[PDB]
């Protein structure tokens, strides 16, 4: 049962560090949830981010 | 009798977004378990 | 049926940006596929086309004898099977299972391929693309 | 049968094989953890799966 939702690819703020993924995508949004494979969708994130380096289509964070 | 189906394939194709979201089919149900494949080990002897 | 299942992107004539990709189908069997069909001499086959072609004269059709039987699938539809799954290189080598995704422009997905194994972090495919 | 009982703890890992006793219902949350990514608040509210 297949719904198309939409990501980023991760966020950032005023200052640069970032989240996304563990290990599933993405960050959706209303607002901004979680459950990825398969069924959808978490609450703040907190234990499903890992922080790697930032990247383009800047503060989210594509 | 009534021959000449073609019946291919069809996925249920995602569409591909263009700007910094980029879109994704999660699903909904679990739906499991299937039975599988036999691997035949020997022979009679 | 172990190749498909699930989704394409689909094929638009811009996959990668910018990754000039031969596999695109021009329109249907891809271009590349076109090079190893044309280079690859096969004498056969005939289906209403190559059996009064030959009459007009490979005798899979004129010892009977023997006979070629046709390969369960038409090459337009083969070709959809590894179309869609070239739709599915990018959003499902992502991954993240199989197959429960995706739609991810295909130049992020070497970016992302190519951040794995060739474990360059990102200040290198950033710094610079063209690779 | 033995490979049946130790479906449920192999399947855990953590290495093959060093273990173990683990009830086959917990072995399928992580079996169900893993790959099927669904973390703890779903197959918490709900199992019957």
């Amino acid at each position: 049962n297949h719904i198309e939702v939409v990501s980023a690819y991760g966020l950032c703020d005023a200052a640069n560090p970032t989240n996304c993924i563990a290990p599933v995508n993405g960050y959706f949004i209303k607002t901004n949830n979680t459950r990825i494979v398969d069924e959808w969708s978490y609450t703040g994130s907190s234990f499903y981010a890992p922080e790697p380096i930032t990247s383009l289509n800047t503060k989210y964070v594509a | 009798m009534r021959l000449a189906s073609i019946a291919f394939n069809h996925p249920i194709q995602v569409d591909q977004l263009n700007s910094s979201y980029f879109k994704l089919s999660i699903p909904t149900n679990f739906s499991f378990g299937v039975t599988q494949e036999y691997i035949q080990t020997t022979i009679q002897k | 049926a172990s190749v498909k299942s699930s989704q394409s992107s689909p094929i638009i004539p811009g996959f990668g940006g910018d990754f000039n990709l031969t596999l695109l189908e021009p329109v249907a069997r891809s271009a590349i596929e076109d090079l190893l069909f044309d280079k690859v001499t096969i004498a056969d086959p005939g289906y209403m086309q190559g059996y009064d072609d030959c009459m007009q004269q490979i005798c899979a059709q004129y010892v009977a004898g023997y006979k070629v039987l046709p390969p369960l699938m038409d090459v337009n539809m083969e070709a959809a099977y590894t179309s869609s799954l070239l739709g599915s290189i990018a959003g499902v080598g992502w991954t993240a299972g199989l197959s429960s995704f995706a739609a991810i422009p295909f130049a992020q997905s070497i970016f992302y391929r190519l951040n794995g194994v060739g474990i360059t972090q990102q200040v290198l495919s950033e710094n610079q693309k063209l690779i």
